[PDB]
């Protein structure tokens, strides 16, 4: 029952992903080659949800590695802990987009989708009850935000009651590692506009500030940061993987969260994010994990919550609570300071409370917040959009692969109707 | 897969393959036999039990540098069809090397280039190296890639051109070799990367301290580039770039490809033990106008896109910081249409050391790519001194009699001015 | 009670039958010269289906070995295993056909019948009752198409009632090891539709596919191919030499299977199809083998099922299973998309449950299909023979043989006739 | 059983024959006395009780070349009887090899034939060997050839022809000699492989490196070619190809049974290291015009029939690849009435190396036999050069004065222009 596919595109995504399946794993009592060390009956019961399980008690994920450059795949299957992928789960084309979103979308993704929508539909068939999709992947890159999209696309045709979630890392302004990244937000964001149930929106320049001045760390690298959104991901899905007090499913939250189809991009945080040296100076406790995620410094999307309003916020708890004082500081939160609390919707916050916290520590939470304050992250690619397609710039490459103007005008029309709608209700 | 495969054309192409292999072989644990002892495959092929060998072709219409290369410390390397020469050198004449001489030898060449593509699996592209100022360099070149353009229009096309500043200038009709050259260049080539000799001259006095450059020793630093440019294609990062990437993310019109590469950093023996070499530092050593590999003026213009290749050990914060203050920086100035100018690339490569060799070993290293306005000043002082020259006609006859017409070089004139115009035009 | 006659003619049929006897022998515990060294009793009981029985408790195929070349005998009775031949059934001529099929039906085909039929006949009479013929053999070359075809009339007169099967190779358009391959197909085939009851149709690209993209091997030698058609063999006529829950034997497949006499070619297919290094990544199971069973990819024959319809489908398994199991996916299989399921014929599945499973895995499916996208085969080679036929080329060489114009004419047609039928059950 | 015997008339004859044997005899391990230190049966017989003999006769109207085969390092492989000489030359008169001269020997050579037929059980053909300029090869074979037609109307024929290109031209009347020939060959033979000295010499300098050929470095590739014919006869292989298979599958038509053979990779001691040597890349070279072995211009016609016989490690499913690539490739054309254009043969022999020899050993490779209609203007410029010749009765009084009359030239000529004629229209 309740049982997930994952999926993993384009290079950030395989990263993250592999991190993922890593803790997942890790949680469960799962050994990389080695079939299973669980320490408790809880972690076997609900394997079934992320696995599958061959012969003599084997367990292999749910997961599609996807790519069009052969190399990333490499890196994948080297790393420890490469062995307990099905190989036939390894789809990838033979030449990369290089930062093109058109190639990503037409060219060689149409090549690729029709191996990944069968292994899909196997999937699919293979189990009883399907719940729905993750994507992990980028809207800065030509793979991730250009073919995923088209592969979404498909998804919805084929099961339109389906969840999709997806994991999508955001462009940031100081900080561009590709000039096109305008562009290639812009396109693939219109495309999870309309296919898209839940969105989470992750940026890198807020992760790096969260391990310089937080974790008090000199020299982050991209696994650490990685680990936030992976930690992030086990949080979320927590409610159909353990026996809780209070649980809450995907489509619990997504039906929680909503108030409108075109608002479903939510900005992730989490609880709590100590130091090594700092940790022991700490009461372990509900109200300081509450105190902490509702910090702008704890938001992993660059936007500041200060200047805009909260239509509504899912809080996932782990470990042993009262909830009645997760509830009361909850109050605490709304009432003192309700100056950022939207007022047609009364009770602006959702509570899920698991039983099994993860490894290392005693309590945590996470954050899932639709804050008006997105429409920020929106404006400056929308206005960098701007500054590019009036002189023109690095249109012809787009040109050379089937783009026409009119495709980047609606999107751009799209994403200010988007914008404007967020700012209506703020 | 992605292998590219390397054209050496000329004199000046020739002699840079030689340090480039080199440089490759010491990096990839080759001998100079051929034996090891994957990552490299997008470069070396294999045949036999343990052989790997070059996926390069030498050209030039002349056996003298390849003969060297013949019976040298790499003659080993090299299966002799690989190297194809014999005849009488295009004089300096761009006509010759496109017409008379040309002709000769291009089926060759091409049925080579052919056999290299067809043993290899979906190749990415093609790194062709020469100077604008010889005659094979120039009229060859611009032969070869019409026929690149004929037989693969799709795939990626990126040149070394020796550029040829008019105070170290060796040549007497430098000027309408490169000029012929260029126009033909300007419609097949995806992106043309300029070096100077006299700028890399000024590199070795001041950051190498040696008073008296060769031309073997510039060559390895113009090695040194090509093998940051490349390494991402050969080696696992944390970031990566590819030939695709470049093409992108370079040029904002199809005119417009021609940005200069510059490296850092540049140190001797001596220097590195009084040096914190610094991420930040290399970065502001990048856009310092003492360390350009073209002199051009780099104040005056503005930049359009730069790309950074670092490889050693970094931090991708640092990095991004690094940036960040470049950025903040008043007197370094991007174009008003571009807010966000740096792609980045990350390599887990240390650069190499050469035996023998002048610059010291590094833990940091980085090779910005790099397309400016001010770039254009170059081909307005070209144009300059042909524009006197043709007035009389001067060396007019050579040309003329090897099956090129006069109009052509009118013709040229024009086109270099209309690409001058788009620069100034591009820039406001 | 209820014994075979196997016959090889021609080389493919000589190495695959080898193949084939080799599978078999190593299935009942029999060794190459030793007697036995069988482990159950089941083995024993019906080992008189295949075998003959000498002193001190040898034990020898009642399988004859034909060939126009004596070249390919030589290499038979070389390998290793040869000794376990009766050495009165190598009947072989002296000069081979050249891929001339004029020749391998008039010159030396009729000088090399009647010891044939002499050593079929003594064959007969050794035994109590006889069941049926298994030929293998080519429709590409002189031997295994010319020879074998009037070998198989010459079988027809003497005994009508009795069942013929022949395991035939096909031509495929893009690989084609001999020129006049329309031609051979063509009068071979029309000889095959008047006296066999079934003929599984086999083609070596398909297989060679299968090989590099399945099984996951760079370098297929003609004896790994061969052995999937061996493995296939066995499957068909396990439910003779086995006690199952269901039985299934060679006749009643064939009742099953074929709805008008002229239709009776048939497309096997075979599960699991499994690699070496991924095998340990499979919960092994019924469904997931039926999965596979209908799949494009797993169809011997070089004919996509999309583009036809199946009249009929048998299904034999083999290892223990539940049969309501088997029967459910089947079920599914037929409501979920009957749109390439023939209406008038309600139940299109036969299903045969036999408890012995192969040597190497547990569970084991063979599928063997009428499907009427079978006369795609027929088309591309009827095409071939049309375009050779109006410039009149190599025909001089049949002439030379006996033949005239008016036969081409009629096979022709014949074949014409039978790809029209095809169609309109469609 | 399956047994062949080969039959050299003529210098040109003789001289292939001493290569190829020599070559067989590396191949099975046959020293060259005799003994060995089954498979071979199709070429030795064995008398005695350990020495094996050829299944060979060689003809010639003089004694000189033949001498040397009696004398030399085989003297002891040939019973002297399968030897035959002594007389005046046709001197590069085909009247004379096939009137005069050819009258008093071919009675004692037939005898010698019958024999060795009798000795074997069921031989499948005959391999004949001579030139068509020489007036005993072109005269003699033609009346040879009607005593096998005579004799053994049903068996297989097959020829290794000599055939002149105008420009290497060694004999004067080189014209007439191979029409007159041709003409008789026409009726009596199953098919005739042509081969071009140019070709050889070309192939010679450019893939062997060998600037100055002799006719014995020539010979050794010939031999190569029919080793690599033959194979499937002498050995075990995994899919296999006979002399019966050849005719069926070359021959559309009666009149049209010329076809070319060509044979890769040839290639010196020292290329190989450098040679990543692939089933693909032999079968790419064999469509290449420079790898053919007569000069034909390949590219103007269509392929009929093509047969491509691989020895060595191969793949099949490599080959099948390799097959449709070619198919894939647009310029190679095949007649529009043959959709399936490759007869494939394997085997599992890896050929063989000659001591003192110019060939690197090699781990896989190709004979391709390949029917084109290019091979008719060979035929054109050669009736062209008869035409004028013709004009002024050059030469007509030596063929004449023995016994030839000269209506049989014009008629000769006419069935050479219906022969071309024909090739044009299947062409169509
Ligand atoms: N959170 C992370 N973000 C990353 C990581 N690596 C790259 N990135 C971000 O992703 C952006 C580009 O994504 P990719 O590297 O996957 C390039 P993509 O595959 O989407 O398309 P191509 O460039 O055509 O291959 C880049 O601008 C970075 O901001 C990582 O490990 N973690
Ligand atoms: N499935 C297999 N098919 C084969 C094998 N060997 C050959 N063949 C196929 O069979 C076709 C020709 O069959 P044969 O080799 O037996 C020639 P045949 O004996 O039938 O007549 P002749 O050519 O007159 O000897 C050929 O075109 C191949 O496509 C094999 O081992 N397995
Ligand atoms: N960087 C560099 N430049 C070189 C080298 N050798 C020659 N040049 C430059 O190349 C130009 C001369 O052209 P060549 O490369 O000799 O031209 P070519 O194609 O050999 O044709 P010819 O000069 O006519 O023999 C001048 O501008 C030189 O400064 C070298 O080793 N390194
Ligand atoms: N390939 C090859 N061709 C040869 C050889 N020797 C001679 N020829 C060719 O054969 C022709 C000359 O005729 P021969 O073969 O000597 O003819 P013959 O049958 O001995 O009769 P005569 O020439 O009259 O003595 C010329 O076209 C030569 O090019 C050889 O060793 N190899
Ligand atoms: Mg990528
Ligand atoms: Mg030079
Ligand atoms: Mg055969
Ligand atoms: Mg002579």
């Amino acid at each position: 029952m309740r049982e997930i596919v994952h999926i993993q595109a384009g290079q950030c995504g395989n990263q993250i992903g592999a991190k993922f399946w890593e803790v997942i794993s890790d949680e469960h009592g799962i050994d990389p080659s080695g079939n299973y060390v669980g320490d408790s009956d809880l972690q076997l019961e609900r394997i079934s949800v992320y696995y599958n399980e061959a012969s003599s008690h084997k367990y292999v994920p749910r997961a599609i590695l996807v790519d069009l450059e052969p190399g990333t795949m490499d890196s994948v299957r080297s790393g420890a802990f490469g062995h307990l992928f099905r190989p036939d789960n390894f789809i990838f084309g033979q030449s990369g987009a290089g930062n093109n979103w058109a190639k990503g979308h037409y060219t060689e993704g149409a090549e690729l989708v029709d191996s990944v929508l069968d292994v899909v539909r196997k999937e699919c068939e293979n189990c009883d009850c399907l719940q729905g999709f993750q994507l992990t992947h980028s809207l800065g890159g030509g793979t991730g935000s250009g073919m995923g999209t088209l592969l979404i696309s498909k998804v919805r045709e084929e099961y339109p009651d389906r969840i999709m979630n997806t994991f999508s890392v955001v462009p940031s302004p100081k900080v561009s590692d590709t000039v096109v990244e305008p562009y290639n937000a812009t396109l693939s964001i219109h495309q999870l506009v309309e296919n898209t149930d839940e969105t989470y929106c992750i940026d890198n320049e807020a992760l790096y500030d969260i391990c310089f001045r937080t974790l008090k760390l000199a020299t982050p690298t991209y696994g650490d940061l990685n680990h936030l959104v992976s930690a992030t991901m086990s949080g979320v899905t927590t409610s159909l993987r353990f026996p809780g007090q209070l649980n809450a499913d995907l489509r619990k939250l997504a039906v929680n969260m909503v108030p409108f189809p075109r608002l479903h991009f939510f900005m992730p945080g989490f609880a709590p994010l100590t130091a090594r040296g700092s940790q022991q100076y700490r009461a372990l406790t509900v109200p300081e994990l509450t105190q902490q995620m509702f910090d702008a410094k704890n938001m992993m999307a660059a936007c500041d919550p200060r200047h805009g309003r909260y239509l509504t916020v899912a809080t996932v708890f782990r470990g042993r609570m009262s909830m009645k004082e997760v509830d009361e500081q909850m109050l605490a939160i709304q009432s003192k300071n309700s100056s950022y609390f939207v007022e047609w919707i009364p009770n602006n916050v959702k509570v899920a409370v698991c039983d099994i916290p993860p490894r290392g520590l005693k309590m945590s939470s996470t954050f899932i917040g639709n804050s008006t304050a997105i429409q920020e992250l929106f404006k400056r690619i929308s206005e960098q959009f701007t500054a590019m397609f009036r002189r023109k710039a690095f249109l012809h490459w787009y040109t050379g692969e089937g783009m026409d103007e009119m495709e980047f005008t609606e999107a751009e029309s799209n994403m200010n109707d988007l914008v404007s709608e967020y700012q209506q209700y703020q | 897969m992605r292998e590219c495969i390397s054209i050496h054309v000329g004199q000046a192409g020739v002699q840079i393959g030689n340090a480039c292999w080199e440089l490759y072989c010491l990096e990839h644990g080759i001998q100079p036999d051929g034996q090891m002892p994957d990552s490299f495959n997008t470069f070396f092929s294999e045949t036999g039990a343990g052989k790997h060998v070059p996926r390069a072709v030498f050209v030039d219409l002349e056996p003298t540098v390849i003969d060297e290369v013949r019976t040298g410390t790499y003659r080993q390397l090299f299966h002799p069809e690989q190297l194809i020469t014999g005849k009488e050198d295009a004089a300096n004449n761009y006509a010759r090397g496109h017409y008379t001489i040309g002709k000769e030898i291009i089926d060759l060449v091409l049925d080579r280039i052919r056999k290299l593509a067809d043993q290899c699996t979906g190749l990415q592209g093609f790194l062709v190296f020469h100077s604008f100022g010889g005659g094979t360099g120039s009229g060859f070149t611009s032969l070869l890639m019409e026929r690149l353009s004929v037989d693969y229009g799709k795939k990626s096309k990126l040149e070394f051109s020796i550029y040829p500043a008019p105070q170290v200038s060796t040549a007497v009709v430098e000027p309408y070799n490169s000029i012929l050259t260029t126009h033909t260049t300007l419609e097949h080539s995806d992106c043309a990367f300029m070096v100077d000799n006299e700028a890399i001259y000024d590199i070795c006095r001041r950051n190498l301290d040696i008073e008296r450059p060769t031309y073997t020793n510039l060559n390895r630093l113009i090695g040194q580039i090509v093998s940051s440019i490349t390494a991402s294609l050969r080696f696992d990062g944390a970031l990566n770039v590819d030939l695709t990437e470049f093409q992108t993310n370079l040029v904002p019109y199809p005119r417009i490809h021609f940005p200069l590469a510059t490296y850092a950093p540049v140190i001797s023996a001596e220097k590195a033990y009084h040096e914190q070499l610094s991420v930040a530092e290399i970065t502001n050593a990048c856009f310092e106008p003492a360390n350009q590999m073209v002199k051009c003026d780099p104040r005056h213009g503005k930049y359009m896109a730069c790309c950074l290749l670092y490889r050693g050990d970094v931090v991708p914060k640092d990095v991004n910081a690094a940036i960040a203050t470049i950025k903040t920086k008043r007197t370094i100035q991007f174009v008003d249409w571009c807010p966000t100018g740096f792609k980045v690339g990350i390599n887990y490569q240390p650069p190499t050391v050469v035996p023998g060799g002048d610059l010291a070993k590094v833990q940091r290293a980085v090779c910005m790519l790099s397309n400016t306005t001010a770039i254009a000043e170059a081909w307005a002082r070209l144009d300059h001194k042909f524009d006197l020259m043709y007035a009389k006609r001067a060396f007019v006859h050579w040309y003329v009699g090897e099956g090129m017409e006069e109009g052509e070089f009118s013709e040229a004139r024009e086109d270099m001015a209309a690409l001058e115009k788009d620069y100034e035009e591009v820039g406001v």
